[PDB]
C-alpha cells in the first residue's frame, strides 16, 4: 500500500482545485 | 447601569496604559505615575444594551497610594494586574488580593498578566496559579498588541449581568454630516507640522 | 393533523476595505496618537450614492472613524512612511459631536496604501458627482 | 477652595464638611469627584489627623469617614505607636475596643456596615500585633468569654481571629522581623487550645449560619499552620464531610477546608489516621453524589449556564478532587469494598475535565498527567483505570490546542503520550473513529479536523514502527480523500494543511519511504506557487520542519537516484521560489544550509554551498560593481532592499550553517565591509542634508538595515566559528575599522545599538586573543554611549542594555582594558556601574549588579598591589553606600538578592583582612583602627543620617549582626530584610537582631 500512497498524494491538487 | 471596578496592582504594571488604551485607542509609552485613583468612565456595547464601568484607576507606588482601600468601598468587580516581565509584581498578587477582598466579600475579579508582547518573559504560564483557590479568571494580556485586551471587560461583563452569552456588538455608526477660510491657515499649519512628524512605531507589522 | 411547533450600516454598499492604524495628531505635545486598528472602509449609501469611512477597532468593534470622504480633503505623505498618508478632516463624529483632526492612516505595504489613495480618489469623484 | 476647610487645623474639624467631601468623593462624579480626591489624600495623610479620628467614629453618620478614619488610625498604629505617650496608645485600644462592642450590638448596625465593622476588627488586629500578648494577656481568655454574651460577638470575634491568624501567620513573612513573628506565632500557638474548643463547640451546637460560615472561614485560617491532632483527634473532620457539606451556605467553605484537611502534615503509619482521611472522602462525594449532582451529570452545560456560584463550586470541586487524590488515592487502590469510590471520584473529574474553560482544564490536566505517568512507572496499577483512562484519552484529543497555548500542548502531549503507551490500541481505534466522522461530515469542521490532526500528530514515537506505518498510511489516505471530497479552495486549504501537519510530525516514517519522503517535498514546492492565503507559509514551514529531522537523506545518494536530492533541490531552486516572498526565500536557504551541513567531505560542502549562493551572489557581484560606480545608486529604494536580501539571504544560510559558513563569507566579506562604509557616508550625508528627522524617512531606514544585517551576519558566524584564528587574523582587524570610528563619530540619533550587541560577540570569543582590540572597543564607543544614557532611564534603551552587556564580557574576559584607562575614564567606569544600580529596567539593574561583584573579584585577584590598593581607598565606600542605597530606597526589590550578594562580599573582605591599606585618612582615626573598626563606624554614621529615626542601638545592633553574618547568605539577607522592617516604623527592638543567635 506504499506505491498506494505516494499515487493519492501526488493526485492532492497544487492548486487546490 | 453602571458598575465601580477597580483596578490594583504595582507600579509600572500596565494600569493606566490599559484603561487609556480602552478610552481613547491609544498607547501611552511614557511611565507617569498615578497619583491615589484616576476615575474614567468607559461603555460597551453588548447583545443586552450597553453596561458602564466606572473604573476606578489606582495607584500601585505605595508613596502615591493615597486612600489606598478606601478606593474599594462599595466596589462591583475588580482587576489585579502584574507584569510578566517582573517576578516581583506577581509576589505581591496575593497581598492587592488579600486588601481587596477584606473590602469587597463578594465580587468578580480578573487577574490580568500584562506585557506579553515581550520576548523575555519572566513570568511563566505554568507559575501562575495564585488565581485557583481564590476563583478568579485569569487572562494573558498585552496593552501594546491588544492581545486578549477585551477579554476581562467582556467576563466581568457577564458576571455583572448574569447572562454567559453576553457579547460586545458594533455601535451604532450614523451617518456623518456632509460639511471656512477663517481657519483654513491654521489648519495648513497644524498640517505641516504632522507631516513633518514621524509616525511612531514604523517598524510594526502596520 | 396540526402541531404547533415551538449597526446603521444595512442600507450602504462596501466600496473599499482595508485594514489599517489610524493616528490622530496632538498638536499641543507635537506626537501622533494610535486611535484604533481594524477595518476601514468605504460605504455608499444607496439613497444618496455619498460615500464615507468607516472604520472599527478589533474586537471592542467601537467607531474610531466615521466622516464623509469629502472632495476637499487631500491625502499627504508622512516623512517617516512610504505606507501611510495625512490629511485635515474637519468633521468626524467617532467620538460624539463633529471635531476636526488632523489624521494620519498607515496600512501594511506601500500598494494598500497607493491602492488606498486610488479608491479614496474614486469615492471623491462620486461625493463630487452629487 | 471650599471643600478645603477641613485642610485647616486651626479650626475644630466641622464633621458636615467631612461628610460632604466624603460622600462627593465616594457617590459624585467629575471635577468635583476629582477635587474631593485630592482633599481627602491631603487630609488622610496630615500627621495629626489620627487625633482628629476620635471625633469623626463617634460623631460622624457616614461610614465611609468612618472607614477613612481607621485607615488614618492603621497608619499610626503600624509606623509611629511605640513612639506615643503611653496615654493615647492605651486610649486608642479603648475606643477601639468599645466602638467595636458598640456596633454589634445595633443589630441594625452590624448588618448595614460589614465594611466598617470588619476595618475595625482589622484595626484591632494591628493593635494586637503591637501590644498582645505581653501587655494583654487577658484578651484571648476575655475574647472567649465575651462570645458566650451575643451571637454577634461571637461572629465578629470569629472575624477577628481570623485576620488575626492571617497576620501572624500568612503575611508576617515580609511585614514582621523574624522575632517579632515567631513571638506572634508562639503566642498563638499556646493559646490556640481555648480558641480551637470555642470554635468546635459553635460548629456543633450553633445554628445561625452566618455565625456557622464565619467560624468556617476563621478555621480555614487555622489548617495552614495548627498541629494535625486537633483535626483527626476530634470530630470535625466528620461535621466537615456529612453536617455542613448538605447547606450551599457552608457547603463552598467546607470545601475549601477539606482542600487544606487533605495538605495536612499527617503521620503516614497510623493506620486509623489512614481509615479517617479515607473517610472524610467518602462523606463528601456521597453528599456530593445526593445533595448537589450525580456523577452522571453534564457539568459541562452546568458551568456554561454559571446559575449562582455553581462556576465556583465545580472550581472548588476539582481542586479538592485533584489535591486529595494526588496525595491519597493510594488508599483507596487496594481494599475492593473502595473500588467505586475511587473511580466515582475520578469519574467526577472526567466530567469536570470536559468544561469549556481554560485554566479550569489545565488544573485538572496536571493531575491527569500525575495520574498516567503513575500508571505507567507503578507496577499493578494501570488495570484499576481502564475505563477512566479511555474517556480521557477521548477529551484530550477533543481539546487539543493549537502547536505552536504553547505550554498547554506540550502538557496535553505529555498526557497523551502516557495513555498511548498504556492502551495503544484504544487510542488507534479513537484517532480512526474521530477521523471516519469528519468524512462522513457529522463532526466536520475546520476546528474539528485542525484539532484531531494535532492529536494525531502528538502521540508520534510512540507506536511500535511497524504499527506507525500502518497507522500513518490509514490516516494520509483518508486525509487524502477528505480533501478530494471537500470542494472549494477555502476547505482544500485546510485539510492539505492538516495532511501535511502530520507527516511533518512522523519522520521516523519518512525516513524509512524514500519515495514518499521525496513526493512530499515535491509536493511542497507546487505549494510554494499557490497564492491562497497560508499555503505558501505552511510550504516553507513545513519544508524546513521535515529537513531539520530527515536531513541525511537529503545529502546522501539515495538508491535508484542519480544524485543526491540536495543537488536537485538546488538546480531548481530559482523556479522552486520564484512566487515567495523574500523572508520566505530565506527560510529555504536556511533549510538548505540544514542539509549541506550534513556533508562533512569539505570539498563537497564547500561545492554545494557555491552552488546554493549563486543567485545571490552574482545579484551580490553587480551591485558591488554599480555600487561602487555611482554611490548615488543606494539612493535607489529597489537597489536598497535587493541589498539588505542579500545579506539577509547569507544571515539565514550561516545561522544554520554556523563555522561551516566561512568559505561563503570570504567571498564576500572585504565587499561588504566596503558597502558598510558607503552606506554609512549616505546616512550621514542625509542627516547632514535635512536633520535628525532625515532617520525616520524610509530612504535611511533602508540604508541602517544594510548596516545592521551586516553586523547580524558578521555576529552570527563568529559566535559559531571553530577557527578563531582566522577570526583574529582575518576578520576582527577589518572589522574594527569599518565600525568603531564610524559609531564615535556619527551623532547619537544616528549609532546603531547593533555596533555594541556585535562587539560584545567578538569580545566574548575572542576577547582574551586581541587585548588591543578590546581597547580600541573602549575608546570607541565607551564614553561617548554613556553621555547618551546617563542623563536619565529612558532615552536610547537598546543601546543602554548593550552597553552594560558590552561592558560585562570585557569585564569578564579582557579587565586588562579597564585598567589602561586613565583615571578619569576609570571613575566614569564606576559612576556607570552605579547607574546601572539605579535602573528598574531588569536588563539593565542585573547586569550593573554582576558587574559590581566581578570587578571586586578582579580587583581582589590582583593581591596587594598599588592598582588595587588605590581602587579601594577610591570606590569601596562608594559602593557600600550605593549598594545600601538601593537596598533600603523601596524602588528597587527586584534586585535584593543580587544586592545583598554584593553587599555580603564587600563587607567580607573587610573582615578577611583583604584590603592592605586603611580605608580612611590617617588624621580621621586613631592610627592602627583596623578596617573593621572604622567599616563599622563609618556604617554606623553612613545609617545614623539616612534613617535618622532609628536609634544608635538599632543601628548598632544591626551592624553587629549583619558583619558577623556576612559568610552565611540566607541569615544575611535575613538581618537585611529585617532591617528593611525596622525602618518603616519607630521604636524597633534592637534585641530583634539576635535572632539568628
Ligand atoms: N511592552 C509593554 N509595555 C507596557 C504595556 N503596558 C504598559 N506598558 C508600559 O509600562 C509602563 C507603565 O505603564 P502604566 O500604565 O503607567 O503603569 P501603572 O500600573 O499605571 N503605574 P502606577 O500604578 O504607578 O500608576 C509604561 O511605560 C507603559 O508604556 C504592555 O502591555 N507592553
Ligand atoms: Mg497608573
Amino acid at each position: 500500500s506504499l506505491q498506494e500512497l505516494v499515487q493519492q498524494f501526488e493526485a492532492l491538487p497544487g492548486d487546490l482545485v | 447601569v453602571q458598575f465601580k471596578l477597580v483596578l490594583v496592582g504595582d507600579g509600572g504594571t500596565g494600569k493606566t496604559t490599559f484603561v487609556k488604551r480602552h478610552l481613547t485607542g491609544e498607547f501611552e509609552k511614557k511611565y507617569v505615575a498615578t497619583l491615589g485613583v484616576e476615575v474614567h468612565p468607559l461603555v460597551f456595547h453588548t447583545n443586552r444594551g450597553p453596561i458602564k464601568f466606572n473604573v476606578w484607576d489606582t495607584a500601585g507606588q505605595e508613596k502615591f497610594g493615597g486612600l489606598r482601600d478606601g478606593y474599594y468601598i462599595q466596589a462591583q468587580c475588580a482587576i489585579i494586574m502584574f507584569d510578566v516581565t517582573s517576578r516581583v509584581t506577581y509576589k505581591n498578587v496575593p497581598n492587592w488580593h488579600r486588601d481587596l477582598v477584606r473590602v469587597c466579600e463578594n465580587i468578580p475579579i480578573v487577574l490580568c498578566g500584562n506585557k506579553v508582547d515581550i520576548k523575555d518573559r519572566k513570568v511563566k504560564a505554568k507559575s501562575i496559579v495564585f488565581h485557583r483557590k481564590k476563583n478568579l479568571q485569569y487572562y494573558d494580556i498585552s496593552a501594546k498588541s491588544n492581545y486578549n485586551f477585551e477579554k476581562p471587560f467582556l467576563w466581568l461583563a457577564r458576571k455583572l449581568i448574569g447572562d454567559p452569552n453576553l457579547e460586545f456588538v458594533a455601535m451604532p455608526a450614523l451617518a456623518p454630516p456632509e460639511v471656512d477660510p477663517a481657519l483654513a491657515a491654521q489648519y495648513e499649519h497644524d498640517l505641516e507640522v504632522a507631516q513633518t512628524t514621524a509616525l511612531p512605531d514604523e517598524d510594526d507589522d502596520l | 393533523i396540526h402541531f404547533e411547533p415551538v449597526t446603521m450600516e444595512e442600507d450602504e454598499e462596501v466600496l473599499y476595505k482595508v485594514r489599517a492604524k489610524l493616528f490622530r495628531f496632538d498638536a499641543d505635545a507635537k506626537e501622533w496618537k494610535e486611535r484604533g486598528t481594524g477595518d476601514c472602509k468605504f460605504l455608499k449609501n444607496k439613497k444618496t450614492n455619498k460615500v464615507r469611512i468607516l472604520m472599527r477597532r478589533d474586537k471592542t468593534l467601537k467607531i474610531c472613524a466615521n466622516h464623509i470622504i469629502a472632495p476637499e480633503y487631500t491625502l499627504k505623505p508622512n516623512v517617516g512612511s512610504d505606507r501611510s498618508w495625512v490629511y485635515a478632516c474637519t468633521a468626524d463624529i467617532a467620538e460624539g459631536e463633529a471635531e476636526a483632526f488632523t489624521f494620519a492612516i498607515r496600512f501594511g505595504s506601500k500598494e494598500n496604501a497607493d491602492k488606498f489613495k486610488e479608491e479614496f480618489e474614486k469615492a471623491q469623484e462620486i461625493n463630487k458627482k452629487a | 477652595g471650599s471643600m478645603e476647610g477641613i485642610l485647616d487645623f486651626s479650626n475644630d474639624l466641622d464633621i458636615a464638611l467631612l461628610d460632604q467631601v466624603v460622600s462627593t468623593f465616594y457617590q459624585g462624579s467629575g471635577v468635583q469627584q476629582k477635587q474631593a480626591q485630592e482633599i481627602l489624600t491631603k487630609f488622610q495623610d496630615n500627621p495629626d489627623a489620627w487625633q482628629k479620628a476620635d471625633q469623626i467614629l463617634q460623631f460622624s453618620t457616614n461610614p465611609q469617614s468612618k472607614f477613612i478614619a481607621l485607615s488614618i488610625l492603621d497608619k499610626l498604629i503600624t509606623r509611629k505607636w511605640k513612639l506615643l505617650p503611653n496615654d493615647h496608645r492605651i486610649g486608642i485600644r479603648n475606643f477601639v475596643v468599645g466602638m467595636i462592642i458598640s456596633m454589634c450590638q445595633d443589630d441594625e448596625v452590624f448588618k448595614t456596615q460589614k465594611n466598617l465593622i470588619n476595618k475595625s476588627d482589622l484595626t484591632l488586629v494591628q493593635i494586637l500585633k503591637q501590644e498582645w500578648p505581653q501587655n494583654w494577656p487577658e484578651f484571648i481568655p476575655e475574647l472567649i468569654g465575651s462570645s458566650s454574651s451575643s451571637v454577634n460577638v461571637c461572629e465578629n470575634n470569629m472575624i477577628v481571629l481570623k485576620l488575626l491568624s492571617e497576620e501572624v501567620f500568612d503575611f508576617s513573612a515580609e511585614q514582621m522581623t523574624q522575632a517579632k513573628a515567631l513571638h506572634l506565632k508562639n503566642s498563638m500557638s499556646k493559646e490556640f487550645e481555648q480558641i480551637f474548643k470555642l470554635c468546635f463547640q459553635v460548629l456543633e451546637q450553633g445554628s445561625s449560619s452566618s455565625l456557622i460560615v464565619a467560624t468556617l472561614e476563621s478555621l480555614l485560617r487555622y489548617l495552614h499552620w495548627i498541629p494535625y491532632r486537633y483535626i483527626y483527634e476530634t470530630n470535625i473532620l466528620e461535621l466537615l464531610s456529612t453536617k455542613f457539606m448538605t447547606s450551599p451556605d457552608t457547603r463552598a467553605i467546607t470545601l475549601k477546608c477539606l482542600t487544606e484537611v487533605s495538605n495536612l502534615k499527617i503521620p503516614q503509619d497510623n493506620d486509623l489516621i489512614k481509615r479517617q482521611t479515607v473517610l472524610f472522602f467518602q462523606n463528601t462525594l456521597q453528599q456530593i453524589a445526593t445533595s448537589v449532582m450525580p456523577v452522571t451529570a453534564d457539568l459541562k452545560a452546568t458551568y456554561a449556564n454559571a446559575n449562582g456560584n455553581d462556576q465556583s463550586f465545580l472550581q472548588d470541586l476539582a481542586m479538592f478532587l485533584t489535591t486529595y487524590l494526588a496525595r491519597n488515592r493510594a488508599l483507596l487502590e487496594s481494599d475492593e469494598s473502595l473500588r467505586e469510590l475511587l473511580l466515582n471520584a475520578h469519574q467526577y473529574l472526567i466530567q469536570l475535565s470536559k468544561i469549556e474553560e481554560r485554566e479550569l482544564f489545565k488544573t485538572t490536566l496536571d493531575y491527569w498527567h500525575n495520574l498516567v505517568a503513575d500508571l505507567f512507572y507503578e507496577p499493578l496499577k494501570k488495570h484499576i483505570y481502564e475505563e477512566i483512562c479511555s474517556q480521557l484519552r477521548l477529551v484530550i484529543i477533543e481539546n487539543m490546542v493549537r502547536p505552536e497555548t504553547i505550554q498547554l500542548y506540550k502538557s496535553e502531549r505529555e498526557v497523551l503520550v502516557y495513555l498511548t503507551h498504556l492502551n495503544v490500541i484504544d487510542t488507534e481505534e479513537i484517532m480512526i473513529s474521530k477521523l471516519a466522522r469528519q468524512i462522513d461530515g457529522s463532526e466536520w469542521s475546520w476546528h474539528n479536523i485542525n484539532t484531531l490532526s494535532w492529536a494525531i500528530g502528538s502521540i508520534s514515537g510512540t507506536m511500535s514502527e511497524d504499527t506507525e506505518k500502518r497507522f500513518v498510511v490509514t490516516v494520509i489516505k483518508d486525509l487524502l480523500g477528505l480533501c478530494e471530497q471537500k470542494r472549494g479552495k477555502d476547505n482544500k486549504a485546510v485539510v492539505a494543511s492538516d495532511i501535511m501537519y502530520v507527516v511533518g510530525q512522523y519522520p521516523r516514517f519518512l525516513k524509512a519511504h524514500w519515495n514518499f519522503l521525496r513526493t512530499v517535498i515535491l509536493k511542497l514546492f507546487e505549494f510554494m506557487h499557490e497564492t491562497h492565503e497560508g499555503v505558501q507559509d505552511m510550504a516553507c514551514d513545513t519544508f524546513i520542519k521535515i529537513v531539520q529531522k530527515c536531513k541525511y537523506h537529503f545529502v546522501i545518494q539515495q538508491p535508484r537516484e542519480s544524485e543526491p536530492f540536495i543537488q536537485t533541490i538546488i538546480r531548481d531552486i530559482q523556479k522552486t521560489t520564484a512566487d515567495l516572498q523574500p523572508q520566505q526565500v530565506h527560510t529555504f536557504y536556511k533549510a538548505c544550509g540544514i542539509i549541506i551541513s550534513e556533508e562533512r567531505s569539505v570539498a563537497e560542502r564547500n561545492r554545494l554551498l557555491s552552488d546554493l549562493m549563486q543567485l545571490p551572489n552574482m545579484a551580490w557581484d553587480t551591485i558591488v560593481e554599480q555600487s561602487t560606480a555611482n554611490p548615488t545608486l543606494l539612493l535607489d529604494s529597489e537597489t536598497v532592499k535587493i541589498i539588505a536580501n542579500i545579506i539577509k539571504t547569507n544571515v539565514a544560510v550561516c545561522t544554520s550553517m554556523g563555522a561551516d559558513f566561512y568559505p561563503q563569507l570570504g567571498h564576500i566579506y572585504y565587499n561588504m565591509l566596503q558597502l558598510y562604509r558607503a552606506v554609512s557616508s549616505m546616512i550621514s550625508a542625509q542627516v547632514a542634508a535635512e536633520g535628525l528627522i532625515a532617520t525616520k524617512t524610509p530612504k535611511v531606514r533602508g540604508l541602517r538595515t544594510i548596516k545592521k544585517e551586516i553586523l547580524k551576519l558578521v555576529e552570527t558566524y563568529i559566535s559559531k566559528a571553530r577557527n578563531l584564528d582566522d577570526v583574529v587574523k582575518v576578520l576582527v582587524e577589518p572589522l574594527l575599522n569599518a565600525v568603531l570610528e564610524d559609531y564615535m563619530n556619527n551623532v547619537p540619533d544616528a549609532r546603531d545599538a547593533e555596533v555594541l550587541n556585535c562587539m560584545t560577540t567578538v569580545v566574548e570569543k575572542v576577547g582574551h586573543m586581541i587585548p588591543q582590540g578590546v581597547i580600541l572597543i573602549l575608546q570607541s564607543v565607551f564614553e561617548c554611549t554613556l553621555d547618551m544614557i546617563n542623563k536619565d532611564f529612558t532615552e536610547y534603551p537598546e543601546h543602554r542594555v548593550e552597553f552594560y552587556k558590552l561592558l560585562k564580557v570585557i569585564n569578564e574576559k579582557s579587565f586588562a582594558a579597564f585598567l589602561e584607562l586613565p583615571p578619569a575614564a576609570f571613575k566614569l567606569f564606576v559612576d556607570a556601574i552605579c547607574w546601572a544600580f539605579k535602573h528598574n529596567n531588569r536588563d539593565v539593574e542585573v547586569n550593573g549588579l554582576q558587574i559590581a561583584l566581578d570587578l571586586v573579584k578582579n580587583i581582589e585577584r590582583m593581591g596587594n598591589v598599588p592598582f588595587a590598593n588605590e581602587f579601594h581607598k577610591n570606590y569601596f565606600f562608594i559602593f557600600v553606600s550605593e549598594t545600601f542605597f538601593v537596598l533600603t530606597d523601596s524602588d528597587h526589590k527586584s534586585g535584593f538578592s543580587k544586592q545583598a550578594l554584593l553587599l555580603m562580599k564587600l563587607i567580607s573582605l573587610v573582615y578577611d583582612n583583604k584590603i592592605s591599606v586603611p580605608l580612611y585618612q590617617e588624621a580621621e582615626v586613631p592610627q592602627g583602627t583596623s578596617n573593621q573598626v572604622y567599616l563599622s563606624q563609618y556604617l554606623a554614621n553612613m545609617l545614623s543620617n539616612a534613617f535618622p529615626h532609628l536609634t544608635s542601638e538599632q543601628i548598632a545592633s544591626f551592624l553587629s549582626a549583619l558583619t558577623k553574618q556576612c559568610k552565611d547568605l540566607v541569615v544575611f539577607k535575613g538581618t537585611l530584610r529585617d532591617f528593611l522592617v525596622q525602618i518603616k516604623e519607630v521604636g524597633g527592638d534592637p534585641t530583634d537582631y539576635l535572632f539568628a543567635e
